């Protein structure tokens, strides 16, 4: 019992570890997204004040 | 033609032109200036005002000074004699050995190859090195991106390919640098003076330098990429040969055409970049073809903003890569050199219908062999070097001969190595890991492999150092 | 000087010209400088005239003089165009001599309205097994080809235009499929290489290629869809058949979002003005198929974008699939495992061309479309099956490049494969077999692949016809 | 259409002939002032970037030179200017002095001492904007500037004529490197090595008044005022000062760089002198670009800092050390003035709060700092006991997710973790006692051939401590060998093994 569970363990701990990796990389690109666009809110919102006087 | 200065805003100089205005991209020179100032036209504002990003401080210029109208755009002296030449995007020599002596003066501002004058085939650049002419071969005519870029051996991999291009097919160079820090400007001046690419004494030289330096305006730094095109251009159609335009950096290309475009007064686009991303990138990348005269092949050094691969800059200029090599600081570990990741280059080439069947076969066969070992490797970590079959110990085996192989001793590093730089052809390559994939080399050690020419050279090694 | 005919440029710079004059100007009309570039009068100011260059702004100088031509914005339009590569005004840039049309069609005209249209009825052949069984495209649709950076829709346009081979070299003139590719801010380089490939493949004597590549200034870039479009219009309005490729739809869009931010417009989302929804929709609303009282010609549109990272749900992506009657998800993970065309037969869909698919090839891939969404879900004894079966149909639907295949001979492959003959063969010998199978019957068996195109349907003779073929094929491989 | 002279005050000036007797070419009304800046109509024959100065006392510099007004920057408070005051011209560029006249004198932006210790000597004087050196005056860096701290002697060395970056966080330490830098120089000026001398100069942008005069009496209690000099351009300085004081301190440094000495310069901080600018070209009507920044800020930063050079001998041998500090926020390397800054420097010696509240004070976290000149900048028996220490770290630093573990590991990666935690409690050093090479090499040598594999790591801050008190009394040969000579001679490297046996062979 003892052997199997540490090897039932160590490819859980895998499956997981490789779960969190394909989330990690979805997310990358979400926050990669989301900070390009809050640049150039922020940018347009300094360009619209700027033309606006 | 003459004018005055009426304003002057940071680097931004307007002119008014009482007579006749220069047409947009003219170089104007401001007359009582210490030292040359040249300032670029770029709008005509009416009023027979024009206003011109300045190629230089504006600082101590008055309301009225008088500017003169070239009358032609920014010329810089093209020739046979520019190799070995420091010279400023302006083409005014700063490695201080005198004025570069030219019958020939070249505009930078020119226009991309007309649709008939380019090539309709593509072709294949043998640079003489095992991992890139096998898993990345370089387009002849095409631009190459190049990544890592920080104690991996760019500078000892732009050297090496600027010899063996200057010794295999006998053309030229350029080193355009974009935005050069100062200090490393000097260290690779003097790098390339001591490996030989530059010769001070008996004018063998083989690279023409243009450095655009990292204290210059921002309408400097964005023109000396054009400048290098310009020098690298005569050599092409005047020579009629193959160059290579190594562009460094050119994150720092677009980063000054955004400043440019900003101080002008322009909205800036997408991540604050200039609205004419496309089109400025475009320009300069669509005069690095390949003419039915020579050819230009350029090598990009490029940086990805926040590692990010879908930033506006690298999302633009991935749109013009032809191939990629990626220096992966993992590799110089290992001892191998070139640094090269085998795996993630790539090249738009690698098609059996341009490089053949052969050839794309055996890149093929190596790169899953590769995978299969890099595979394999978790398995070692994990279960232990025991648990593998006999078909995958004699893969890893063979991986990392392939390993070994790959890595190869450059003629211009043999203060570094201890060896004798080799230059090995296409067809050796080829042969060399077809032999090993299929397996006729098995029965060597792993080290016979390490640091060697041809395959041959791997045979003498083990005959060498087993007997 | 003619102040009503002729006018001076005010101020030139960013590549929107003012002018003084032209008081006679039409908005939207064509208007010729003196050194020898055009531009269209877009804002016509109480003052001043704003005219936007189609040419590099170097060539244009404050004092220069601006003459109008006299007609809105139109472009040269025939059949002496096929075979020519053209600029994205319609002059020639392949050096063959002047274009040397009689009929000038306006880039702006306006899409046909709702009674004239009928729907899709006849269907496009692409000669790509995955594109022809799974996602069928009709004449007249609009199916956009959304991927990444290299991962092989180039590839599904030319192996379309070189596939209608076939039919451009028949007789049945109501066949006849005439191919645009309009090429936006794209290396010059890929242009010729790809004309050349056109041009081996004697695929060029109906092929019509406009120009914008990357050194082309952003106003003929963003004009260059709208005189392929007009181009088209031509076939279209004429009775006879058209298909135009821009490729790609997201370069234009980058062009149009300089032109806007250069004059100072308000950006929106990602900078993009608030026009480009219209312009993408101005522009693939003139891919009709008109009804027999006006000709019943068509005009089917191929738009590509290329998301960035795969990000489908982005702003132009959504635009032009809220535009679109379909898709073709190219994925790049599948690319580059080796699955080539990497369609991601999941996501892509075609809602016209269903109904325009051939009764032979409906037939058997409707059986293929069930097989591979069953093994879609599932991935001991069904499941096997469906594995194995999924598999082969993956690995059968794997295509060369520029090898485009009659519509008898994908039905005749993939019924080999759906009717579970290769249901032993070992998964990887599929495209062995596969390039194998064909030569047989493209040699000996031809009166059964003519019967099947000729009576458009697997009729029982022909079933068992195929069935012994296929199975004696196999006997001996 | 409009312009900001077209007032009607100038217009009926003009209409009845009354703009022939007042001087238009070297004086100027204003028209316009508010937040600092003046508009003034006249001074045709100003410069760009010239300094004029007003009726009420004030000095100003002209940036905007337009066709109708000049905008002028005020150097104080605009409560004095008013609308239709008098400017003249000065006739030239913003300048400040320079000589040895400084050292130890606290100065603002533009040189007048501000400490109350009497006028400033001052025998010559240098323009603030002057063009860096070229591609060839320079050499390439090989000497060392002596830290004096573990960390960043060790695996983040900086040469001479080197632009470092202290990259950080709030609170994190980064003046403390800088004053630990500063401090660490006495035990060179005192000597009588004239080539290892180096004259420090503190720029203090946009800091209260307070903490310069914290850190002005804590440079004079390690008596290391007499080689240095503080610019400061505290918050209440107007926003032309805080602009301008980086260059006052970068041109008082180019003279000892000019004149055969070393210098060193620490523009702490350079996001407040991107703030400055910002502000000045946000009031002048400047176009914005990313975060409001104008487009010119890369550029502020870049003229600035590439004038820290190391002549060649044939310029005098002298040079200019930078060591600008940033602080990031969140940890936002990717910002716009931390990018602009870690693309012009030559490395960085980035700091975290999670290795400062761990323990690891300094929090210099390796791995993410980098000295592209690297070993060229040390010494050899630095180099020697560095490389390794550098692997064995690199080693440690990706299998230390495991150090809760540990245990039920393999005994590769047993010794890699008890290895990388005594090298890390090792680097660990107080404030403002920085160490001599000779001490720092011998910790070092000490940790890593594992003669500290035995002592609990608890014990390892204490081990260091008193095993550097026995060398620095009992053996001040071997010391002096070490640091003259420049390397660990065969029988140095005895030497010290006896020595480091001898002292671990009893400590308890
Ligand atoms: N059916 C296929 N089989 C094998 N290889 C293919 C196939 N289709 C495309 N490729 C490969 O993919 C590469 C790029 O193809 P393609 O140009 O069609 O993609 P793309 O999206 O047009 O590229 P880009 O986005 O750069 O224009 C080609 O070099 C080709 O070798
Ligand atoms: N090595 C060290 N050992 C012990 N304390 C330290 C060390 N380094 C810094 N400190 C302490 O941490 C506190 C903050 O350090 P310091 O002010 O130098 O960082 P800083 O980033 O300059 O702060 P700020 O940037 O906000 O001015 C100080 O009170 C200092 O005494
Ligand atoms: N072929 C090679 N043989 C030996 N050493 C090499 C080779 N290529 C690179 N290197 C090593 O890589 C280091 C970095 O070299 P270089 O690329 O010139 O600097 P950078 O990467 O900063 O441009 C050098 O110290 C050199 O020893
Ligand atoms: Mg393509
Ligand atoms: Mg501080």
């Amino acid at each position: 019992s003892t052997t199997s569970e540490q090897s039932a363990r160590m490819t859980a701990m895998d499956n997981a570890s490789k779960n969190a990796s394909e989330m990690i990389d979805k997310l990358t690109l979400t926050f990669n997204r989301t900070r390009q666009a809050v640049i150039t809110k922020e940018l347009i919102e300094i360009i619209s004040g700027a033309a606006a006087l | 033609t003459t004018g005055r200065i009426v304003a002057v805003i940071g680097a931004v100089v307007d002119v008014q032109f009482d007579e006749g205005l220069p047409p947009i991209l003219n170089a104007l020179e401001v007359q009582g200036r210490e030292t040359r100032l040249v300032l670029e036209v770029a709008q005509h504002l009416g009023e027979s005002t024009v206003r011109t990003i300045a190629m230089d401080g504006t600082e101590g210029l008055v309301r009225g000074q008088k500017v003169l109208d070239s009358g032609a755009p920014i010329r810089i002296p093209v020739g046979p004699e520019t190799l070995g030449r420091i010279m400023n995007v302006i083409g005014e020599p700063i490695d201080e050995r005198g004025p570069i002596k030219t019958k020939q003066f070249a505009a930078i501002h020119a226009e991309a190859p007309e649709f008939v004058e380019m090539s309709v085939e593509q072709e294949i650049l043998v640079t003489g090195i095992k991992v890139v002419d096998l898993l990345a071969p370089y387009a002849k005519g095409g631009k190459i991106g190049l990544f890592g870029g920080a104690g991996v051996g760019k500078t000892v991999l732009i050297m090496e390919l600027i010899n063996n291009v200057a010794k295999a097919h006998g053309g030229y160079s350029v080193f355009a640098g974009v935005g050069e820090r100062t200090r490393e400007g000097n260290d690779l001046y003097h790098e390339m003076i001591e490996s030989g690419v530059i010769n001070l004494k008996d004018a063998t030289s083989k690279v023409a330098l243009v450095y655009g330096q990292m204290n210059e305006p921002p309408g400097a730094r964005a023109r000396v990429a054009l400048t290098g095109l310009t020098v690298a251009e005569y050599f092409r159609d005047q020579e009629g040969q193959d160059v290579l335009l190594f562009i460094d950096n050119i994150f720092r290309f677009t980063q000054a055409g955004s400043e440019v475009s900003a101080l002008l007064g322009r909205i800036p686009s997408a991540v604050g970049y200039q609205p004419t991303l496309a089109t400025d990138m475009g320009t300069m990348q669509e005069r690095i073809t390949t003419t039915k005269k020579g050819s230009i092949t350029s090598v990009q050094a490029i940086y990805v903003p926040a590692d990010d691969l879908t930033d506006p800059a690298p999302a633009t200029t991935f749109a013009h890569l032809d191939a990629t090599t990626v220096l992966s600081r993992a590799i110089a570990e290992l001892g191998i050199y070139p640094a090269v990741d085998p795996l993630d280059s790539t090249s738009r080439i690698m098609d059996p219908n341009i490089v053949g069947s052969e050839h794309y076969d055996v890149a093929r066969g190596v790169q899953k062999i590769l995978q299969d070992y890099k595979s394999l490797q978790d398995i070692i970590a994990i279960l232990g070097m025991d648990e593998l079959s006999e078909e995958d110990k004699l893969t890893v085996s063979r991986a990392r001969k392939i390993q070994r192989f790959l890595s190869q001793p450059f003629q211009v590093a043999e203060v570094f190595t201890g060896h004798l730089g080799k230059l090995v052809p296409l067809k050796e390559t080829i042969k060399g890991f077809q032999q090993i994939l299929a397996g006729e080399y098995d029965h060597l050690p792993e080290q016979a492999f390490y640091m060697v020419g041809p395959i041959e050279e791997a045979v003498a090694k083990a005959d060498k150092l087993a007997e | 000087v003619d102040l009503e005919e002729t006018g001076r440029v005010l101020s030139i710079g960013d590549g929107i010209a003012r002018v003084h004059g032209l008081r006679n100007v039409q908005a939207e009309e064509m208007v010729e400088f003196s050194s020898g570039l055009k531009g269209m009068s877009l804002n016509l100011e109480p003052d001043n005239v704003g005219v936007v260059v189609f040419g590099n702004d170097k060539l244009i100088k404050e004092g220069d003089i601006v003459k109008r031509t006299g007609a809105i914005v139109d472009v040269p339009v025939g059949e002496e165009l096929l075979g020519r590569v053209v600029d994205a005004l319609g002059n020639a840039i392949d050096g063959k001599g002047p274009i040397g049309s009689k009929a000038r069609r306006r880039v702006g005209l306006k899409a046909p309205g709702i009674i004239p249209r009928i729907s899709v009825r006849e269907p496009m052949q692409t000669g790509i097994k995955a594109v022809d069984s799974l996602v069928p495209i009709g004449r007249g649709q609009r199916e956009l080809i959304i991927g990444d950076r290299q991962t092989g829709k180039t590839s599904i346009a030319i192996d379309t235009i070189i596939n209608q081979k076939r039919f451009n070299d028949g007789t049945d003139e109501k066949k006849k499929l005439y191919c645009i590719y309009v090429a936006i801010g794209q290396k010059r380089s890929t242009v010729a290489q790809l004309v050349k490939r056109l041009t081996d493949a004697d695929a060029m004597k109906y092929t019509i290629v406009v120009s914008a590549t990357a050194s082309d200034a952003a106003p003929l870039q963003y004009l260059a869809p709208y005189s392929g479009c007009s181009m088209g219009e031509y076939f279209r309005d004429n009775g006879k058949h058209a298909l135009i490729i821009y490729d790609d739809l997201s370069k234009q869009a980058v062009a149009y979002r300089q032109m806007s931010l250069l004059l100072r417009r308000p950006p929106g989302r990602e900078a993009y003005p608030g026009d480009v929804f219209y312009l993408h929709s101005r522009l693939l609303e003139r891919a009709a198929k008109m009804n027999d009282a006006f000709g019943g010609g068509s005009l089917t549109a191929l738009p590509v974008i290329e998301t960035q990272a795969g990000d489908v749900s982005a702003y132009i992506p959504t635009n032009v699939i809220s535009i679109t009657d379909g898709q073709i998800f190219l994925e790049t993970e599948l690319f580059y495992k080796g699955i080539r065309p990497a369609i991601n037969v999941g996501l892509s869909v075609s809602r016209v061309g269903s109904a325009a698919q051939t009764r032979a090839m409906k037939q058997v891939a409707g059986t293929m479309k069930l097989e591979l969404a069953q093994y879609r879900e599932v991935a001991d004894a069904a499941t096997q099956q469906l594995l194995s079966r999924g598999v082969r149909l993956t690995e059968l639907l794997k295509q060369g490049q520029y090898s485009p295949m009659a519509i008898e001979e994908q039905v005749a492959v993939i019924y080999a494969g759906v009717r579970g003959y290769l249901d032993k063969l070992e998964p990887s010998k599929i495209t062995k077999f596969e390039n194998a199978f064909l030569s047989h019957v493209i040699s000996q068996h031809q009166a059964l692949l003519g019967k099947i195109r000729t009576d458009g349907k697997i009729s029982e003779e022909s079933d068992a016809k195929l069935k012994e073929i296929v199975t004696n094929f196999l006997a001996g491989f």
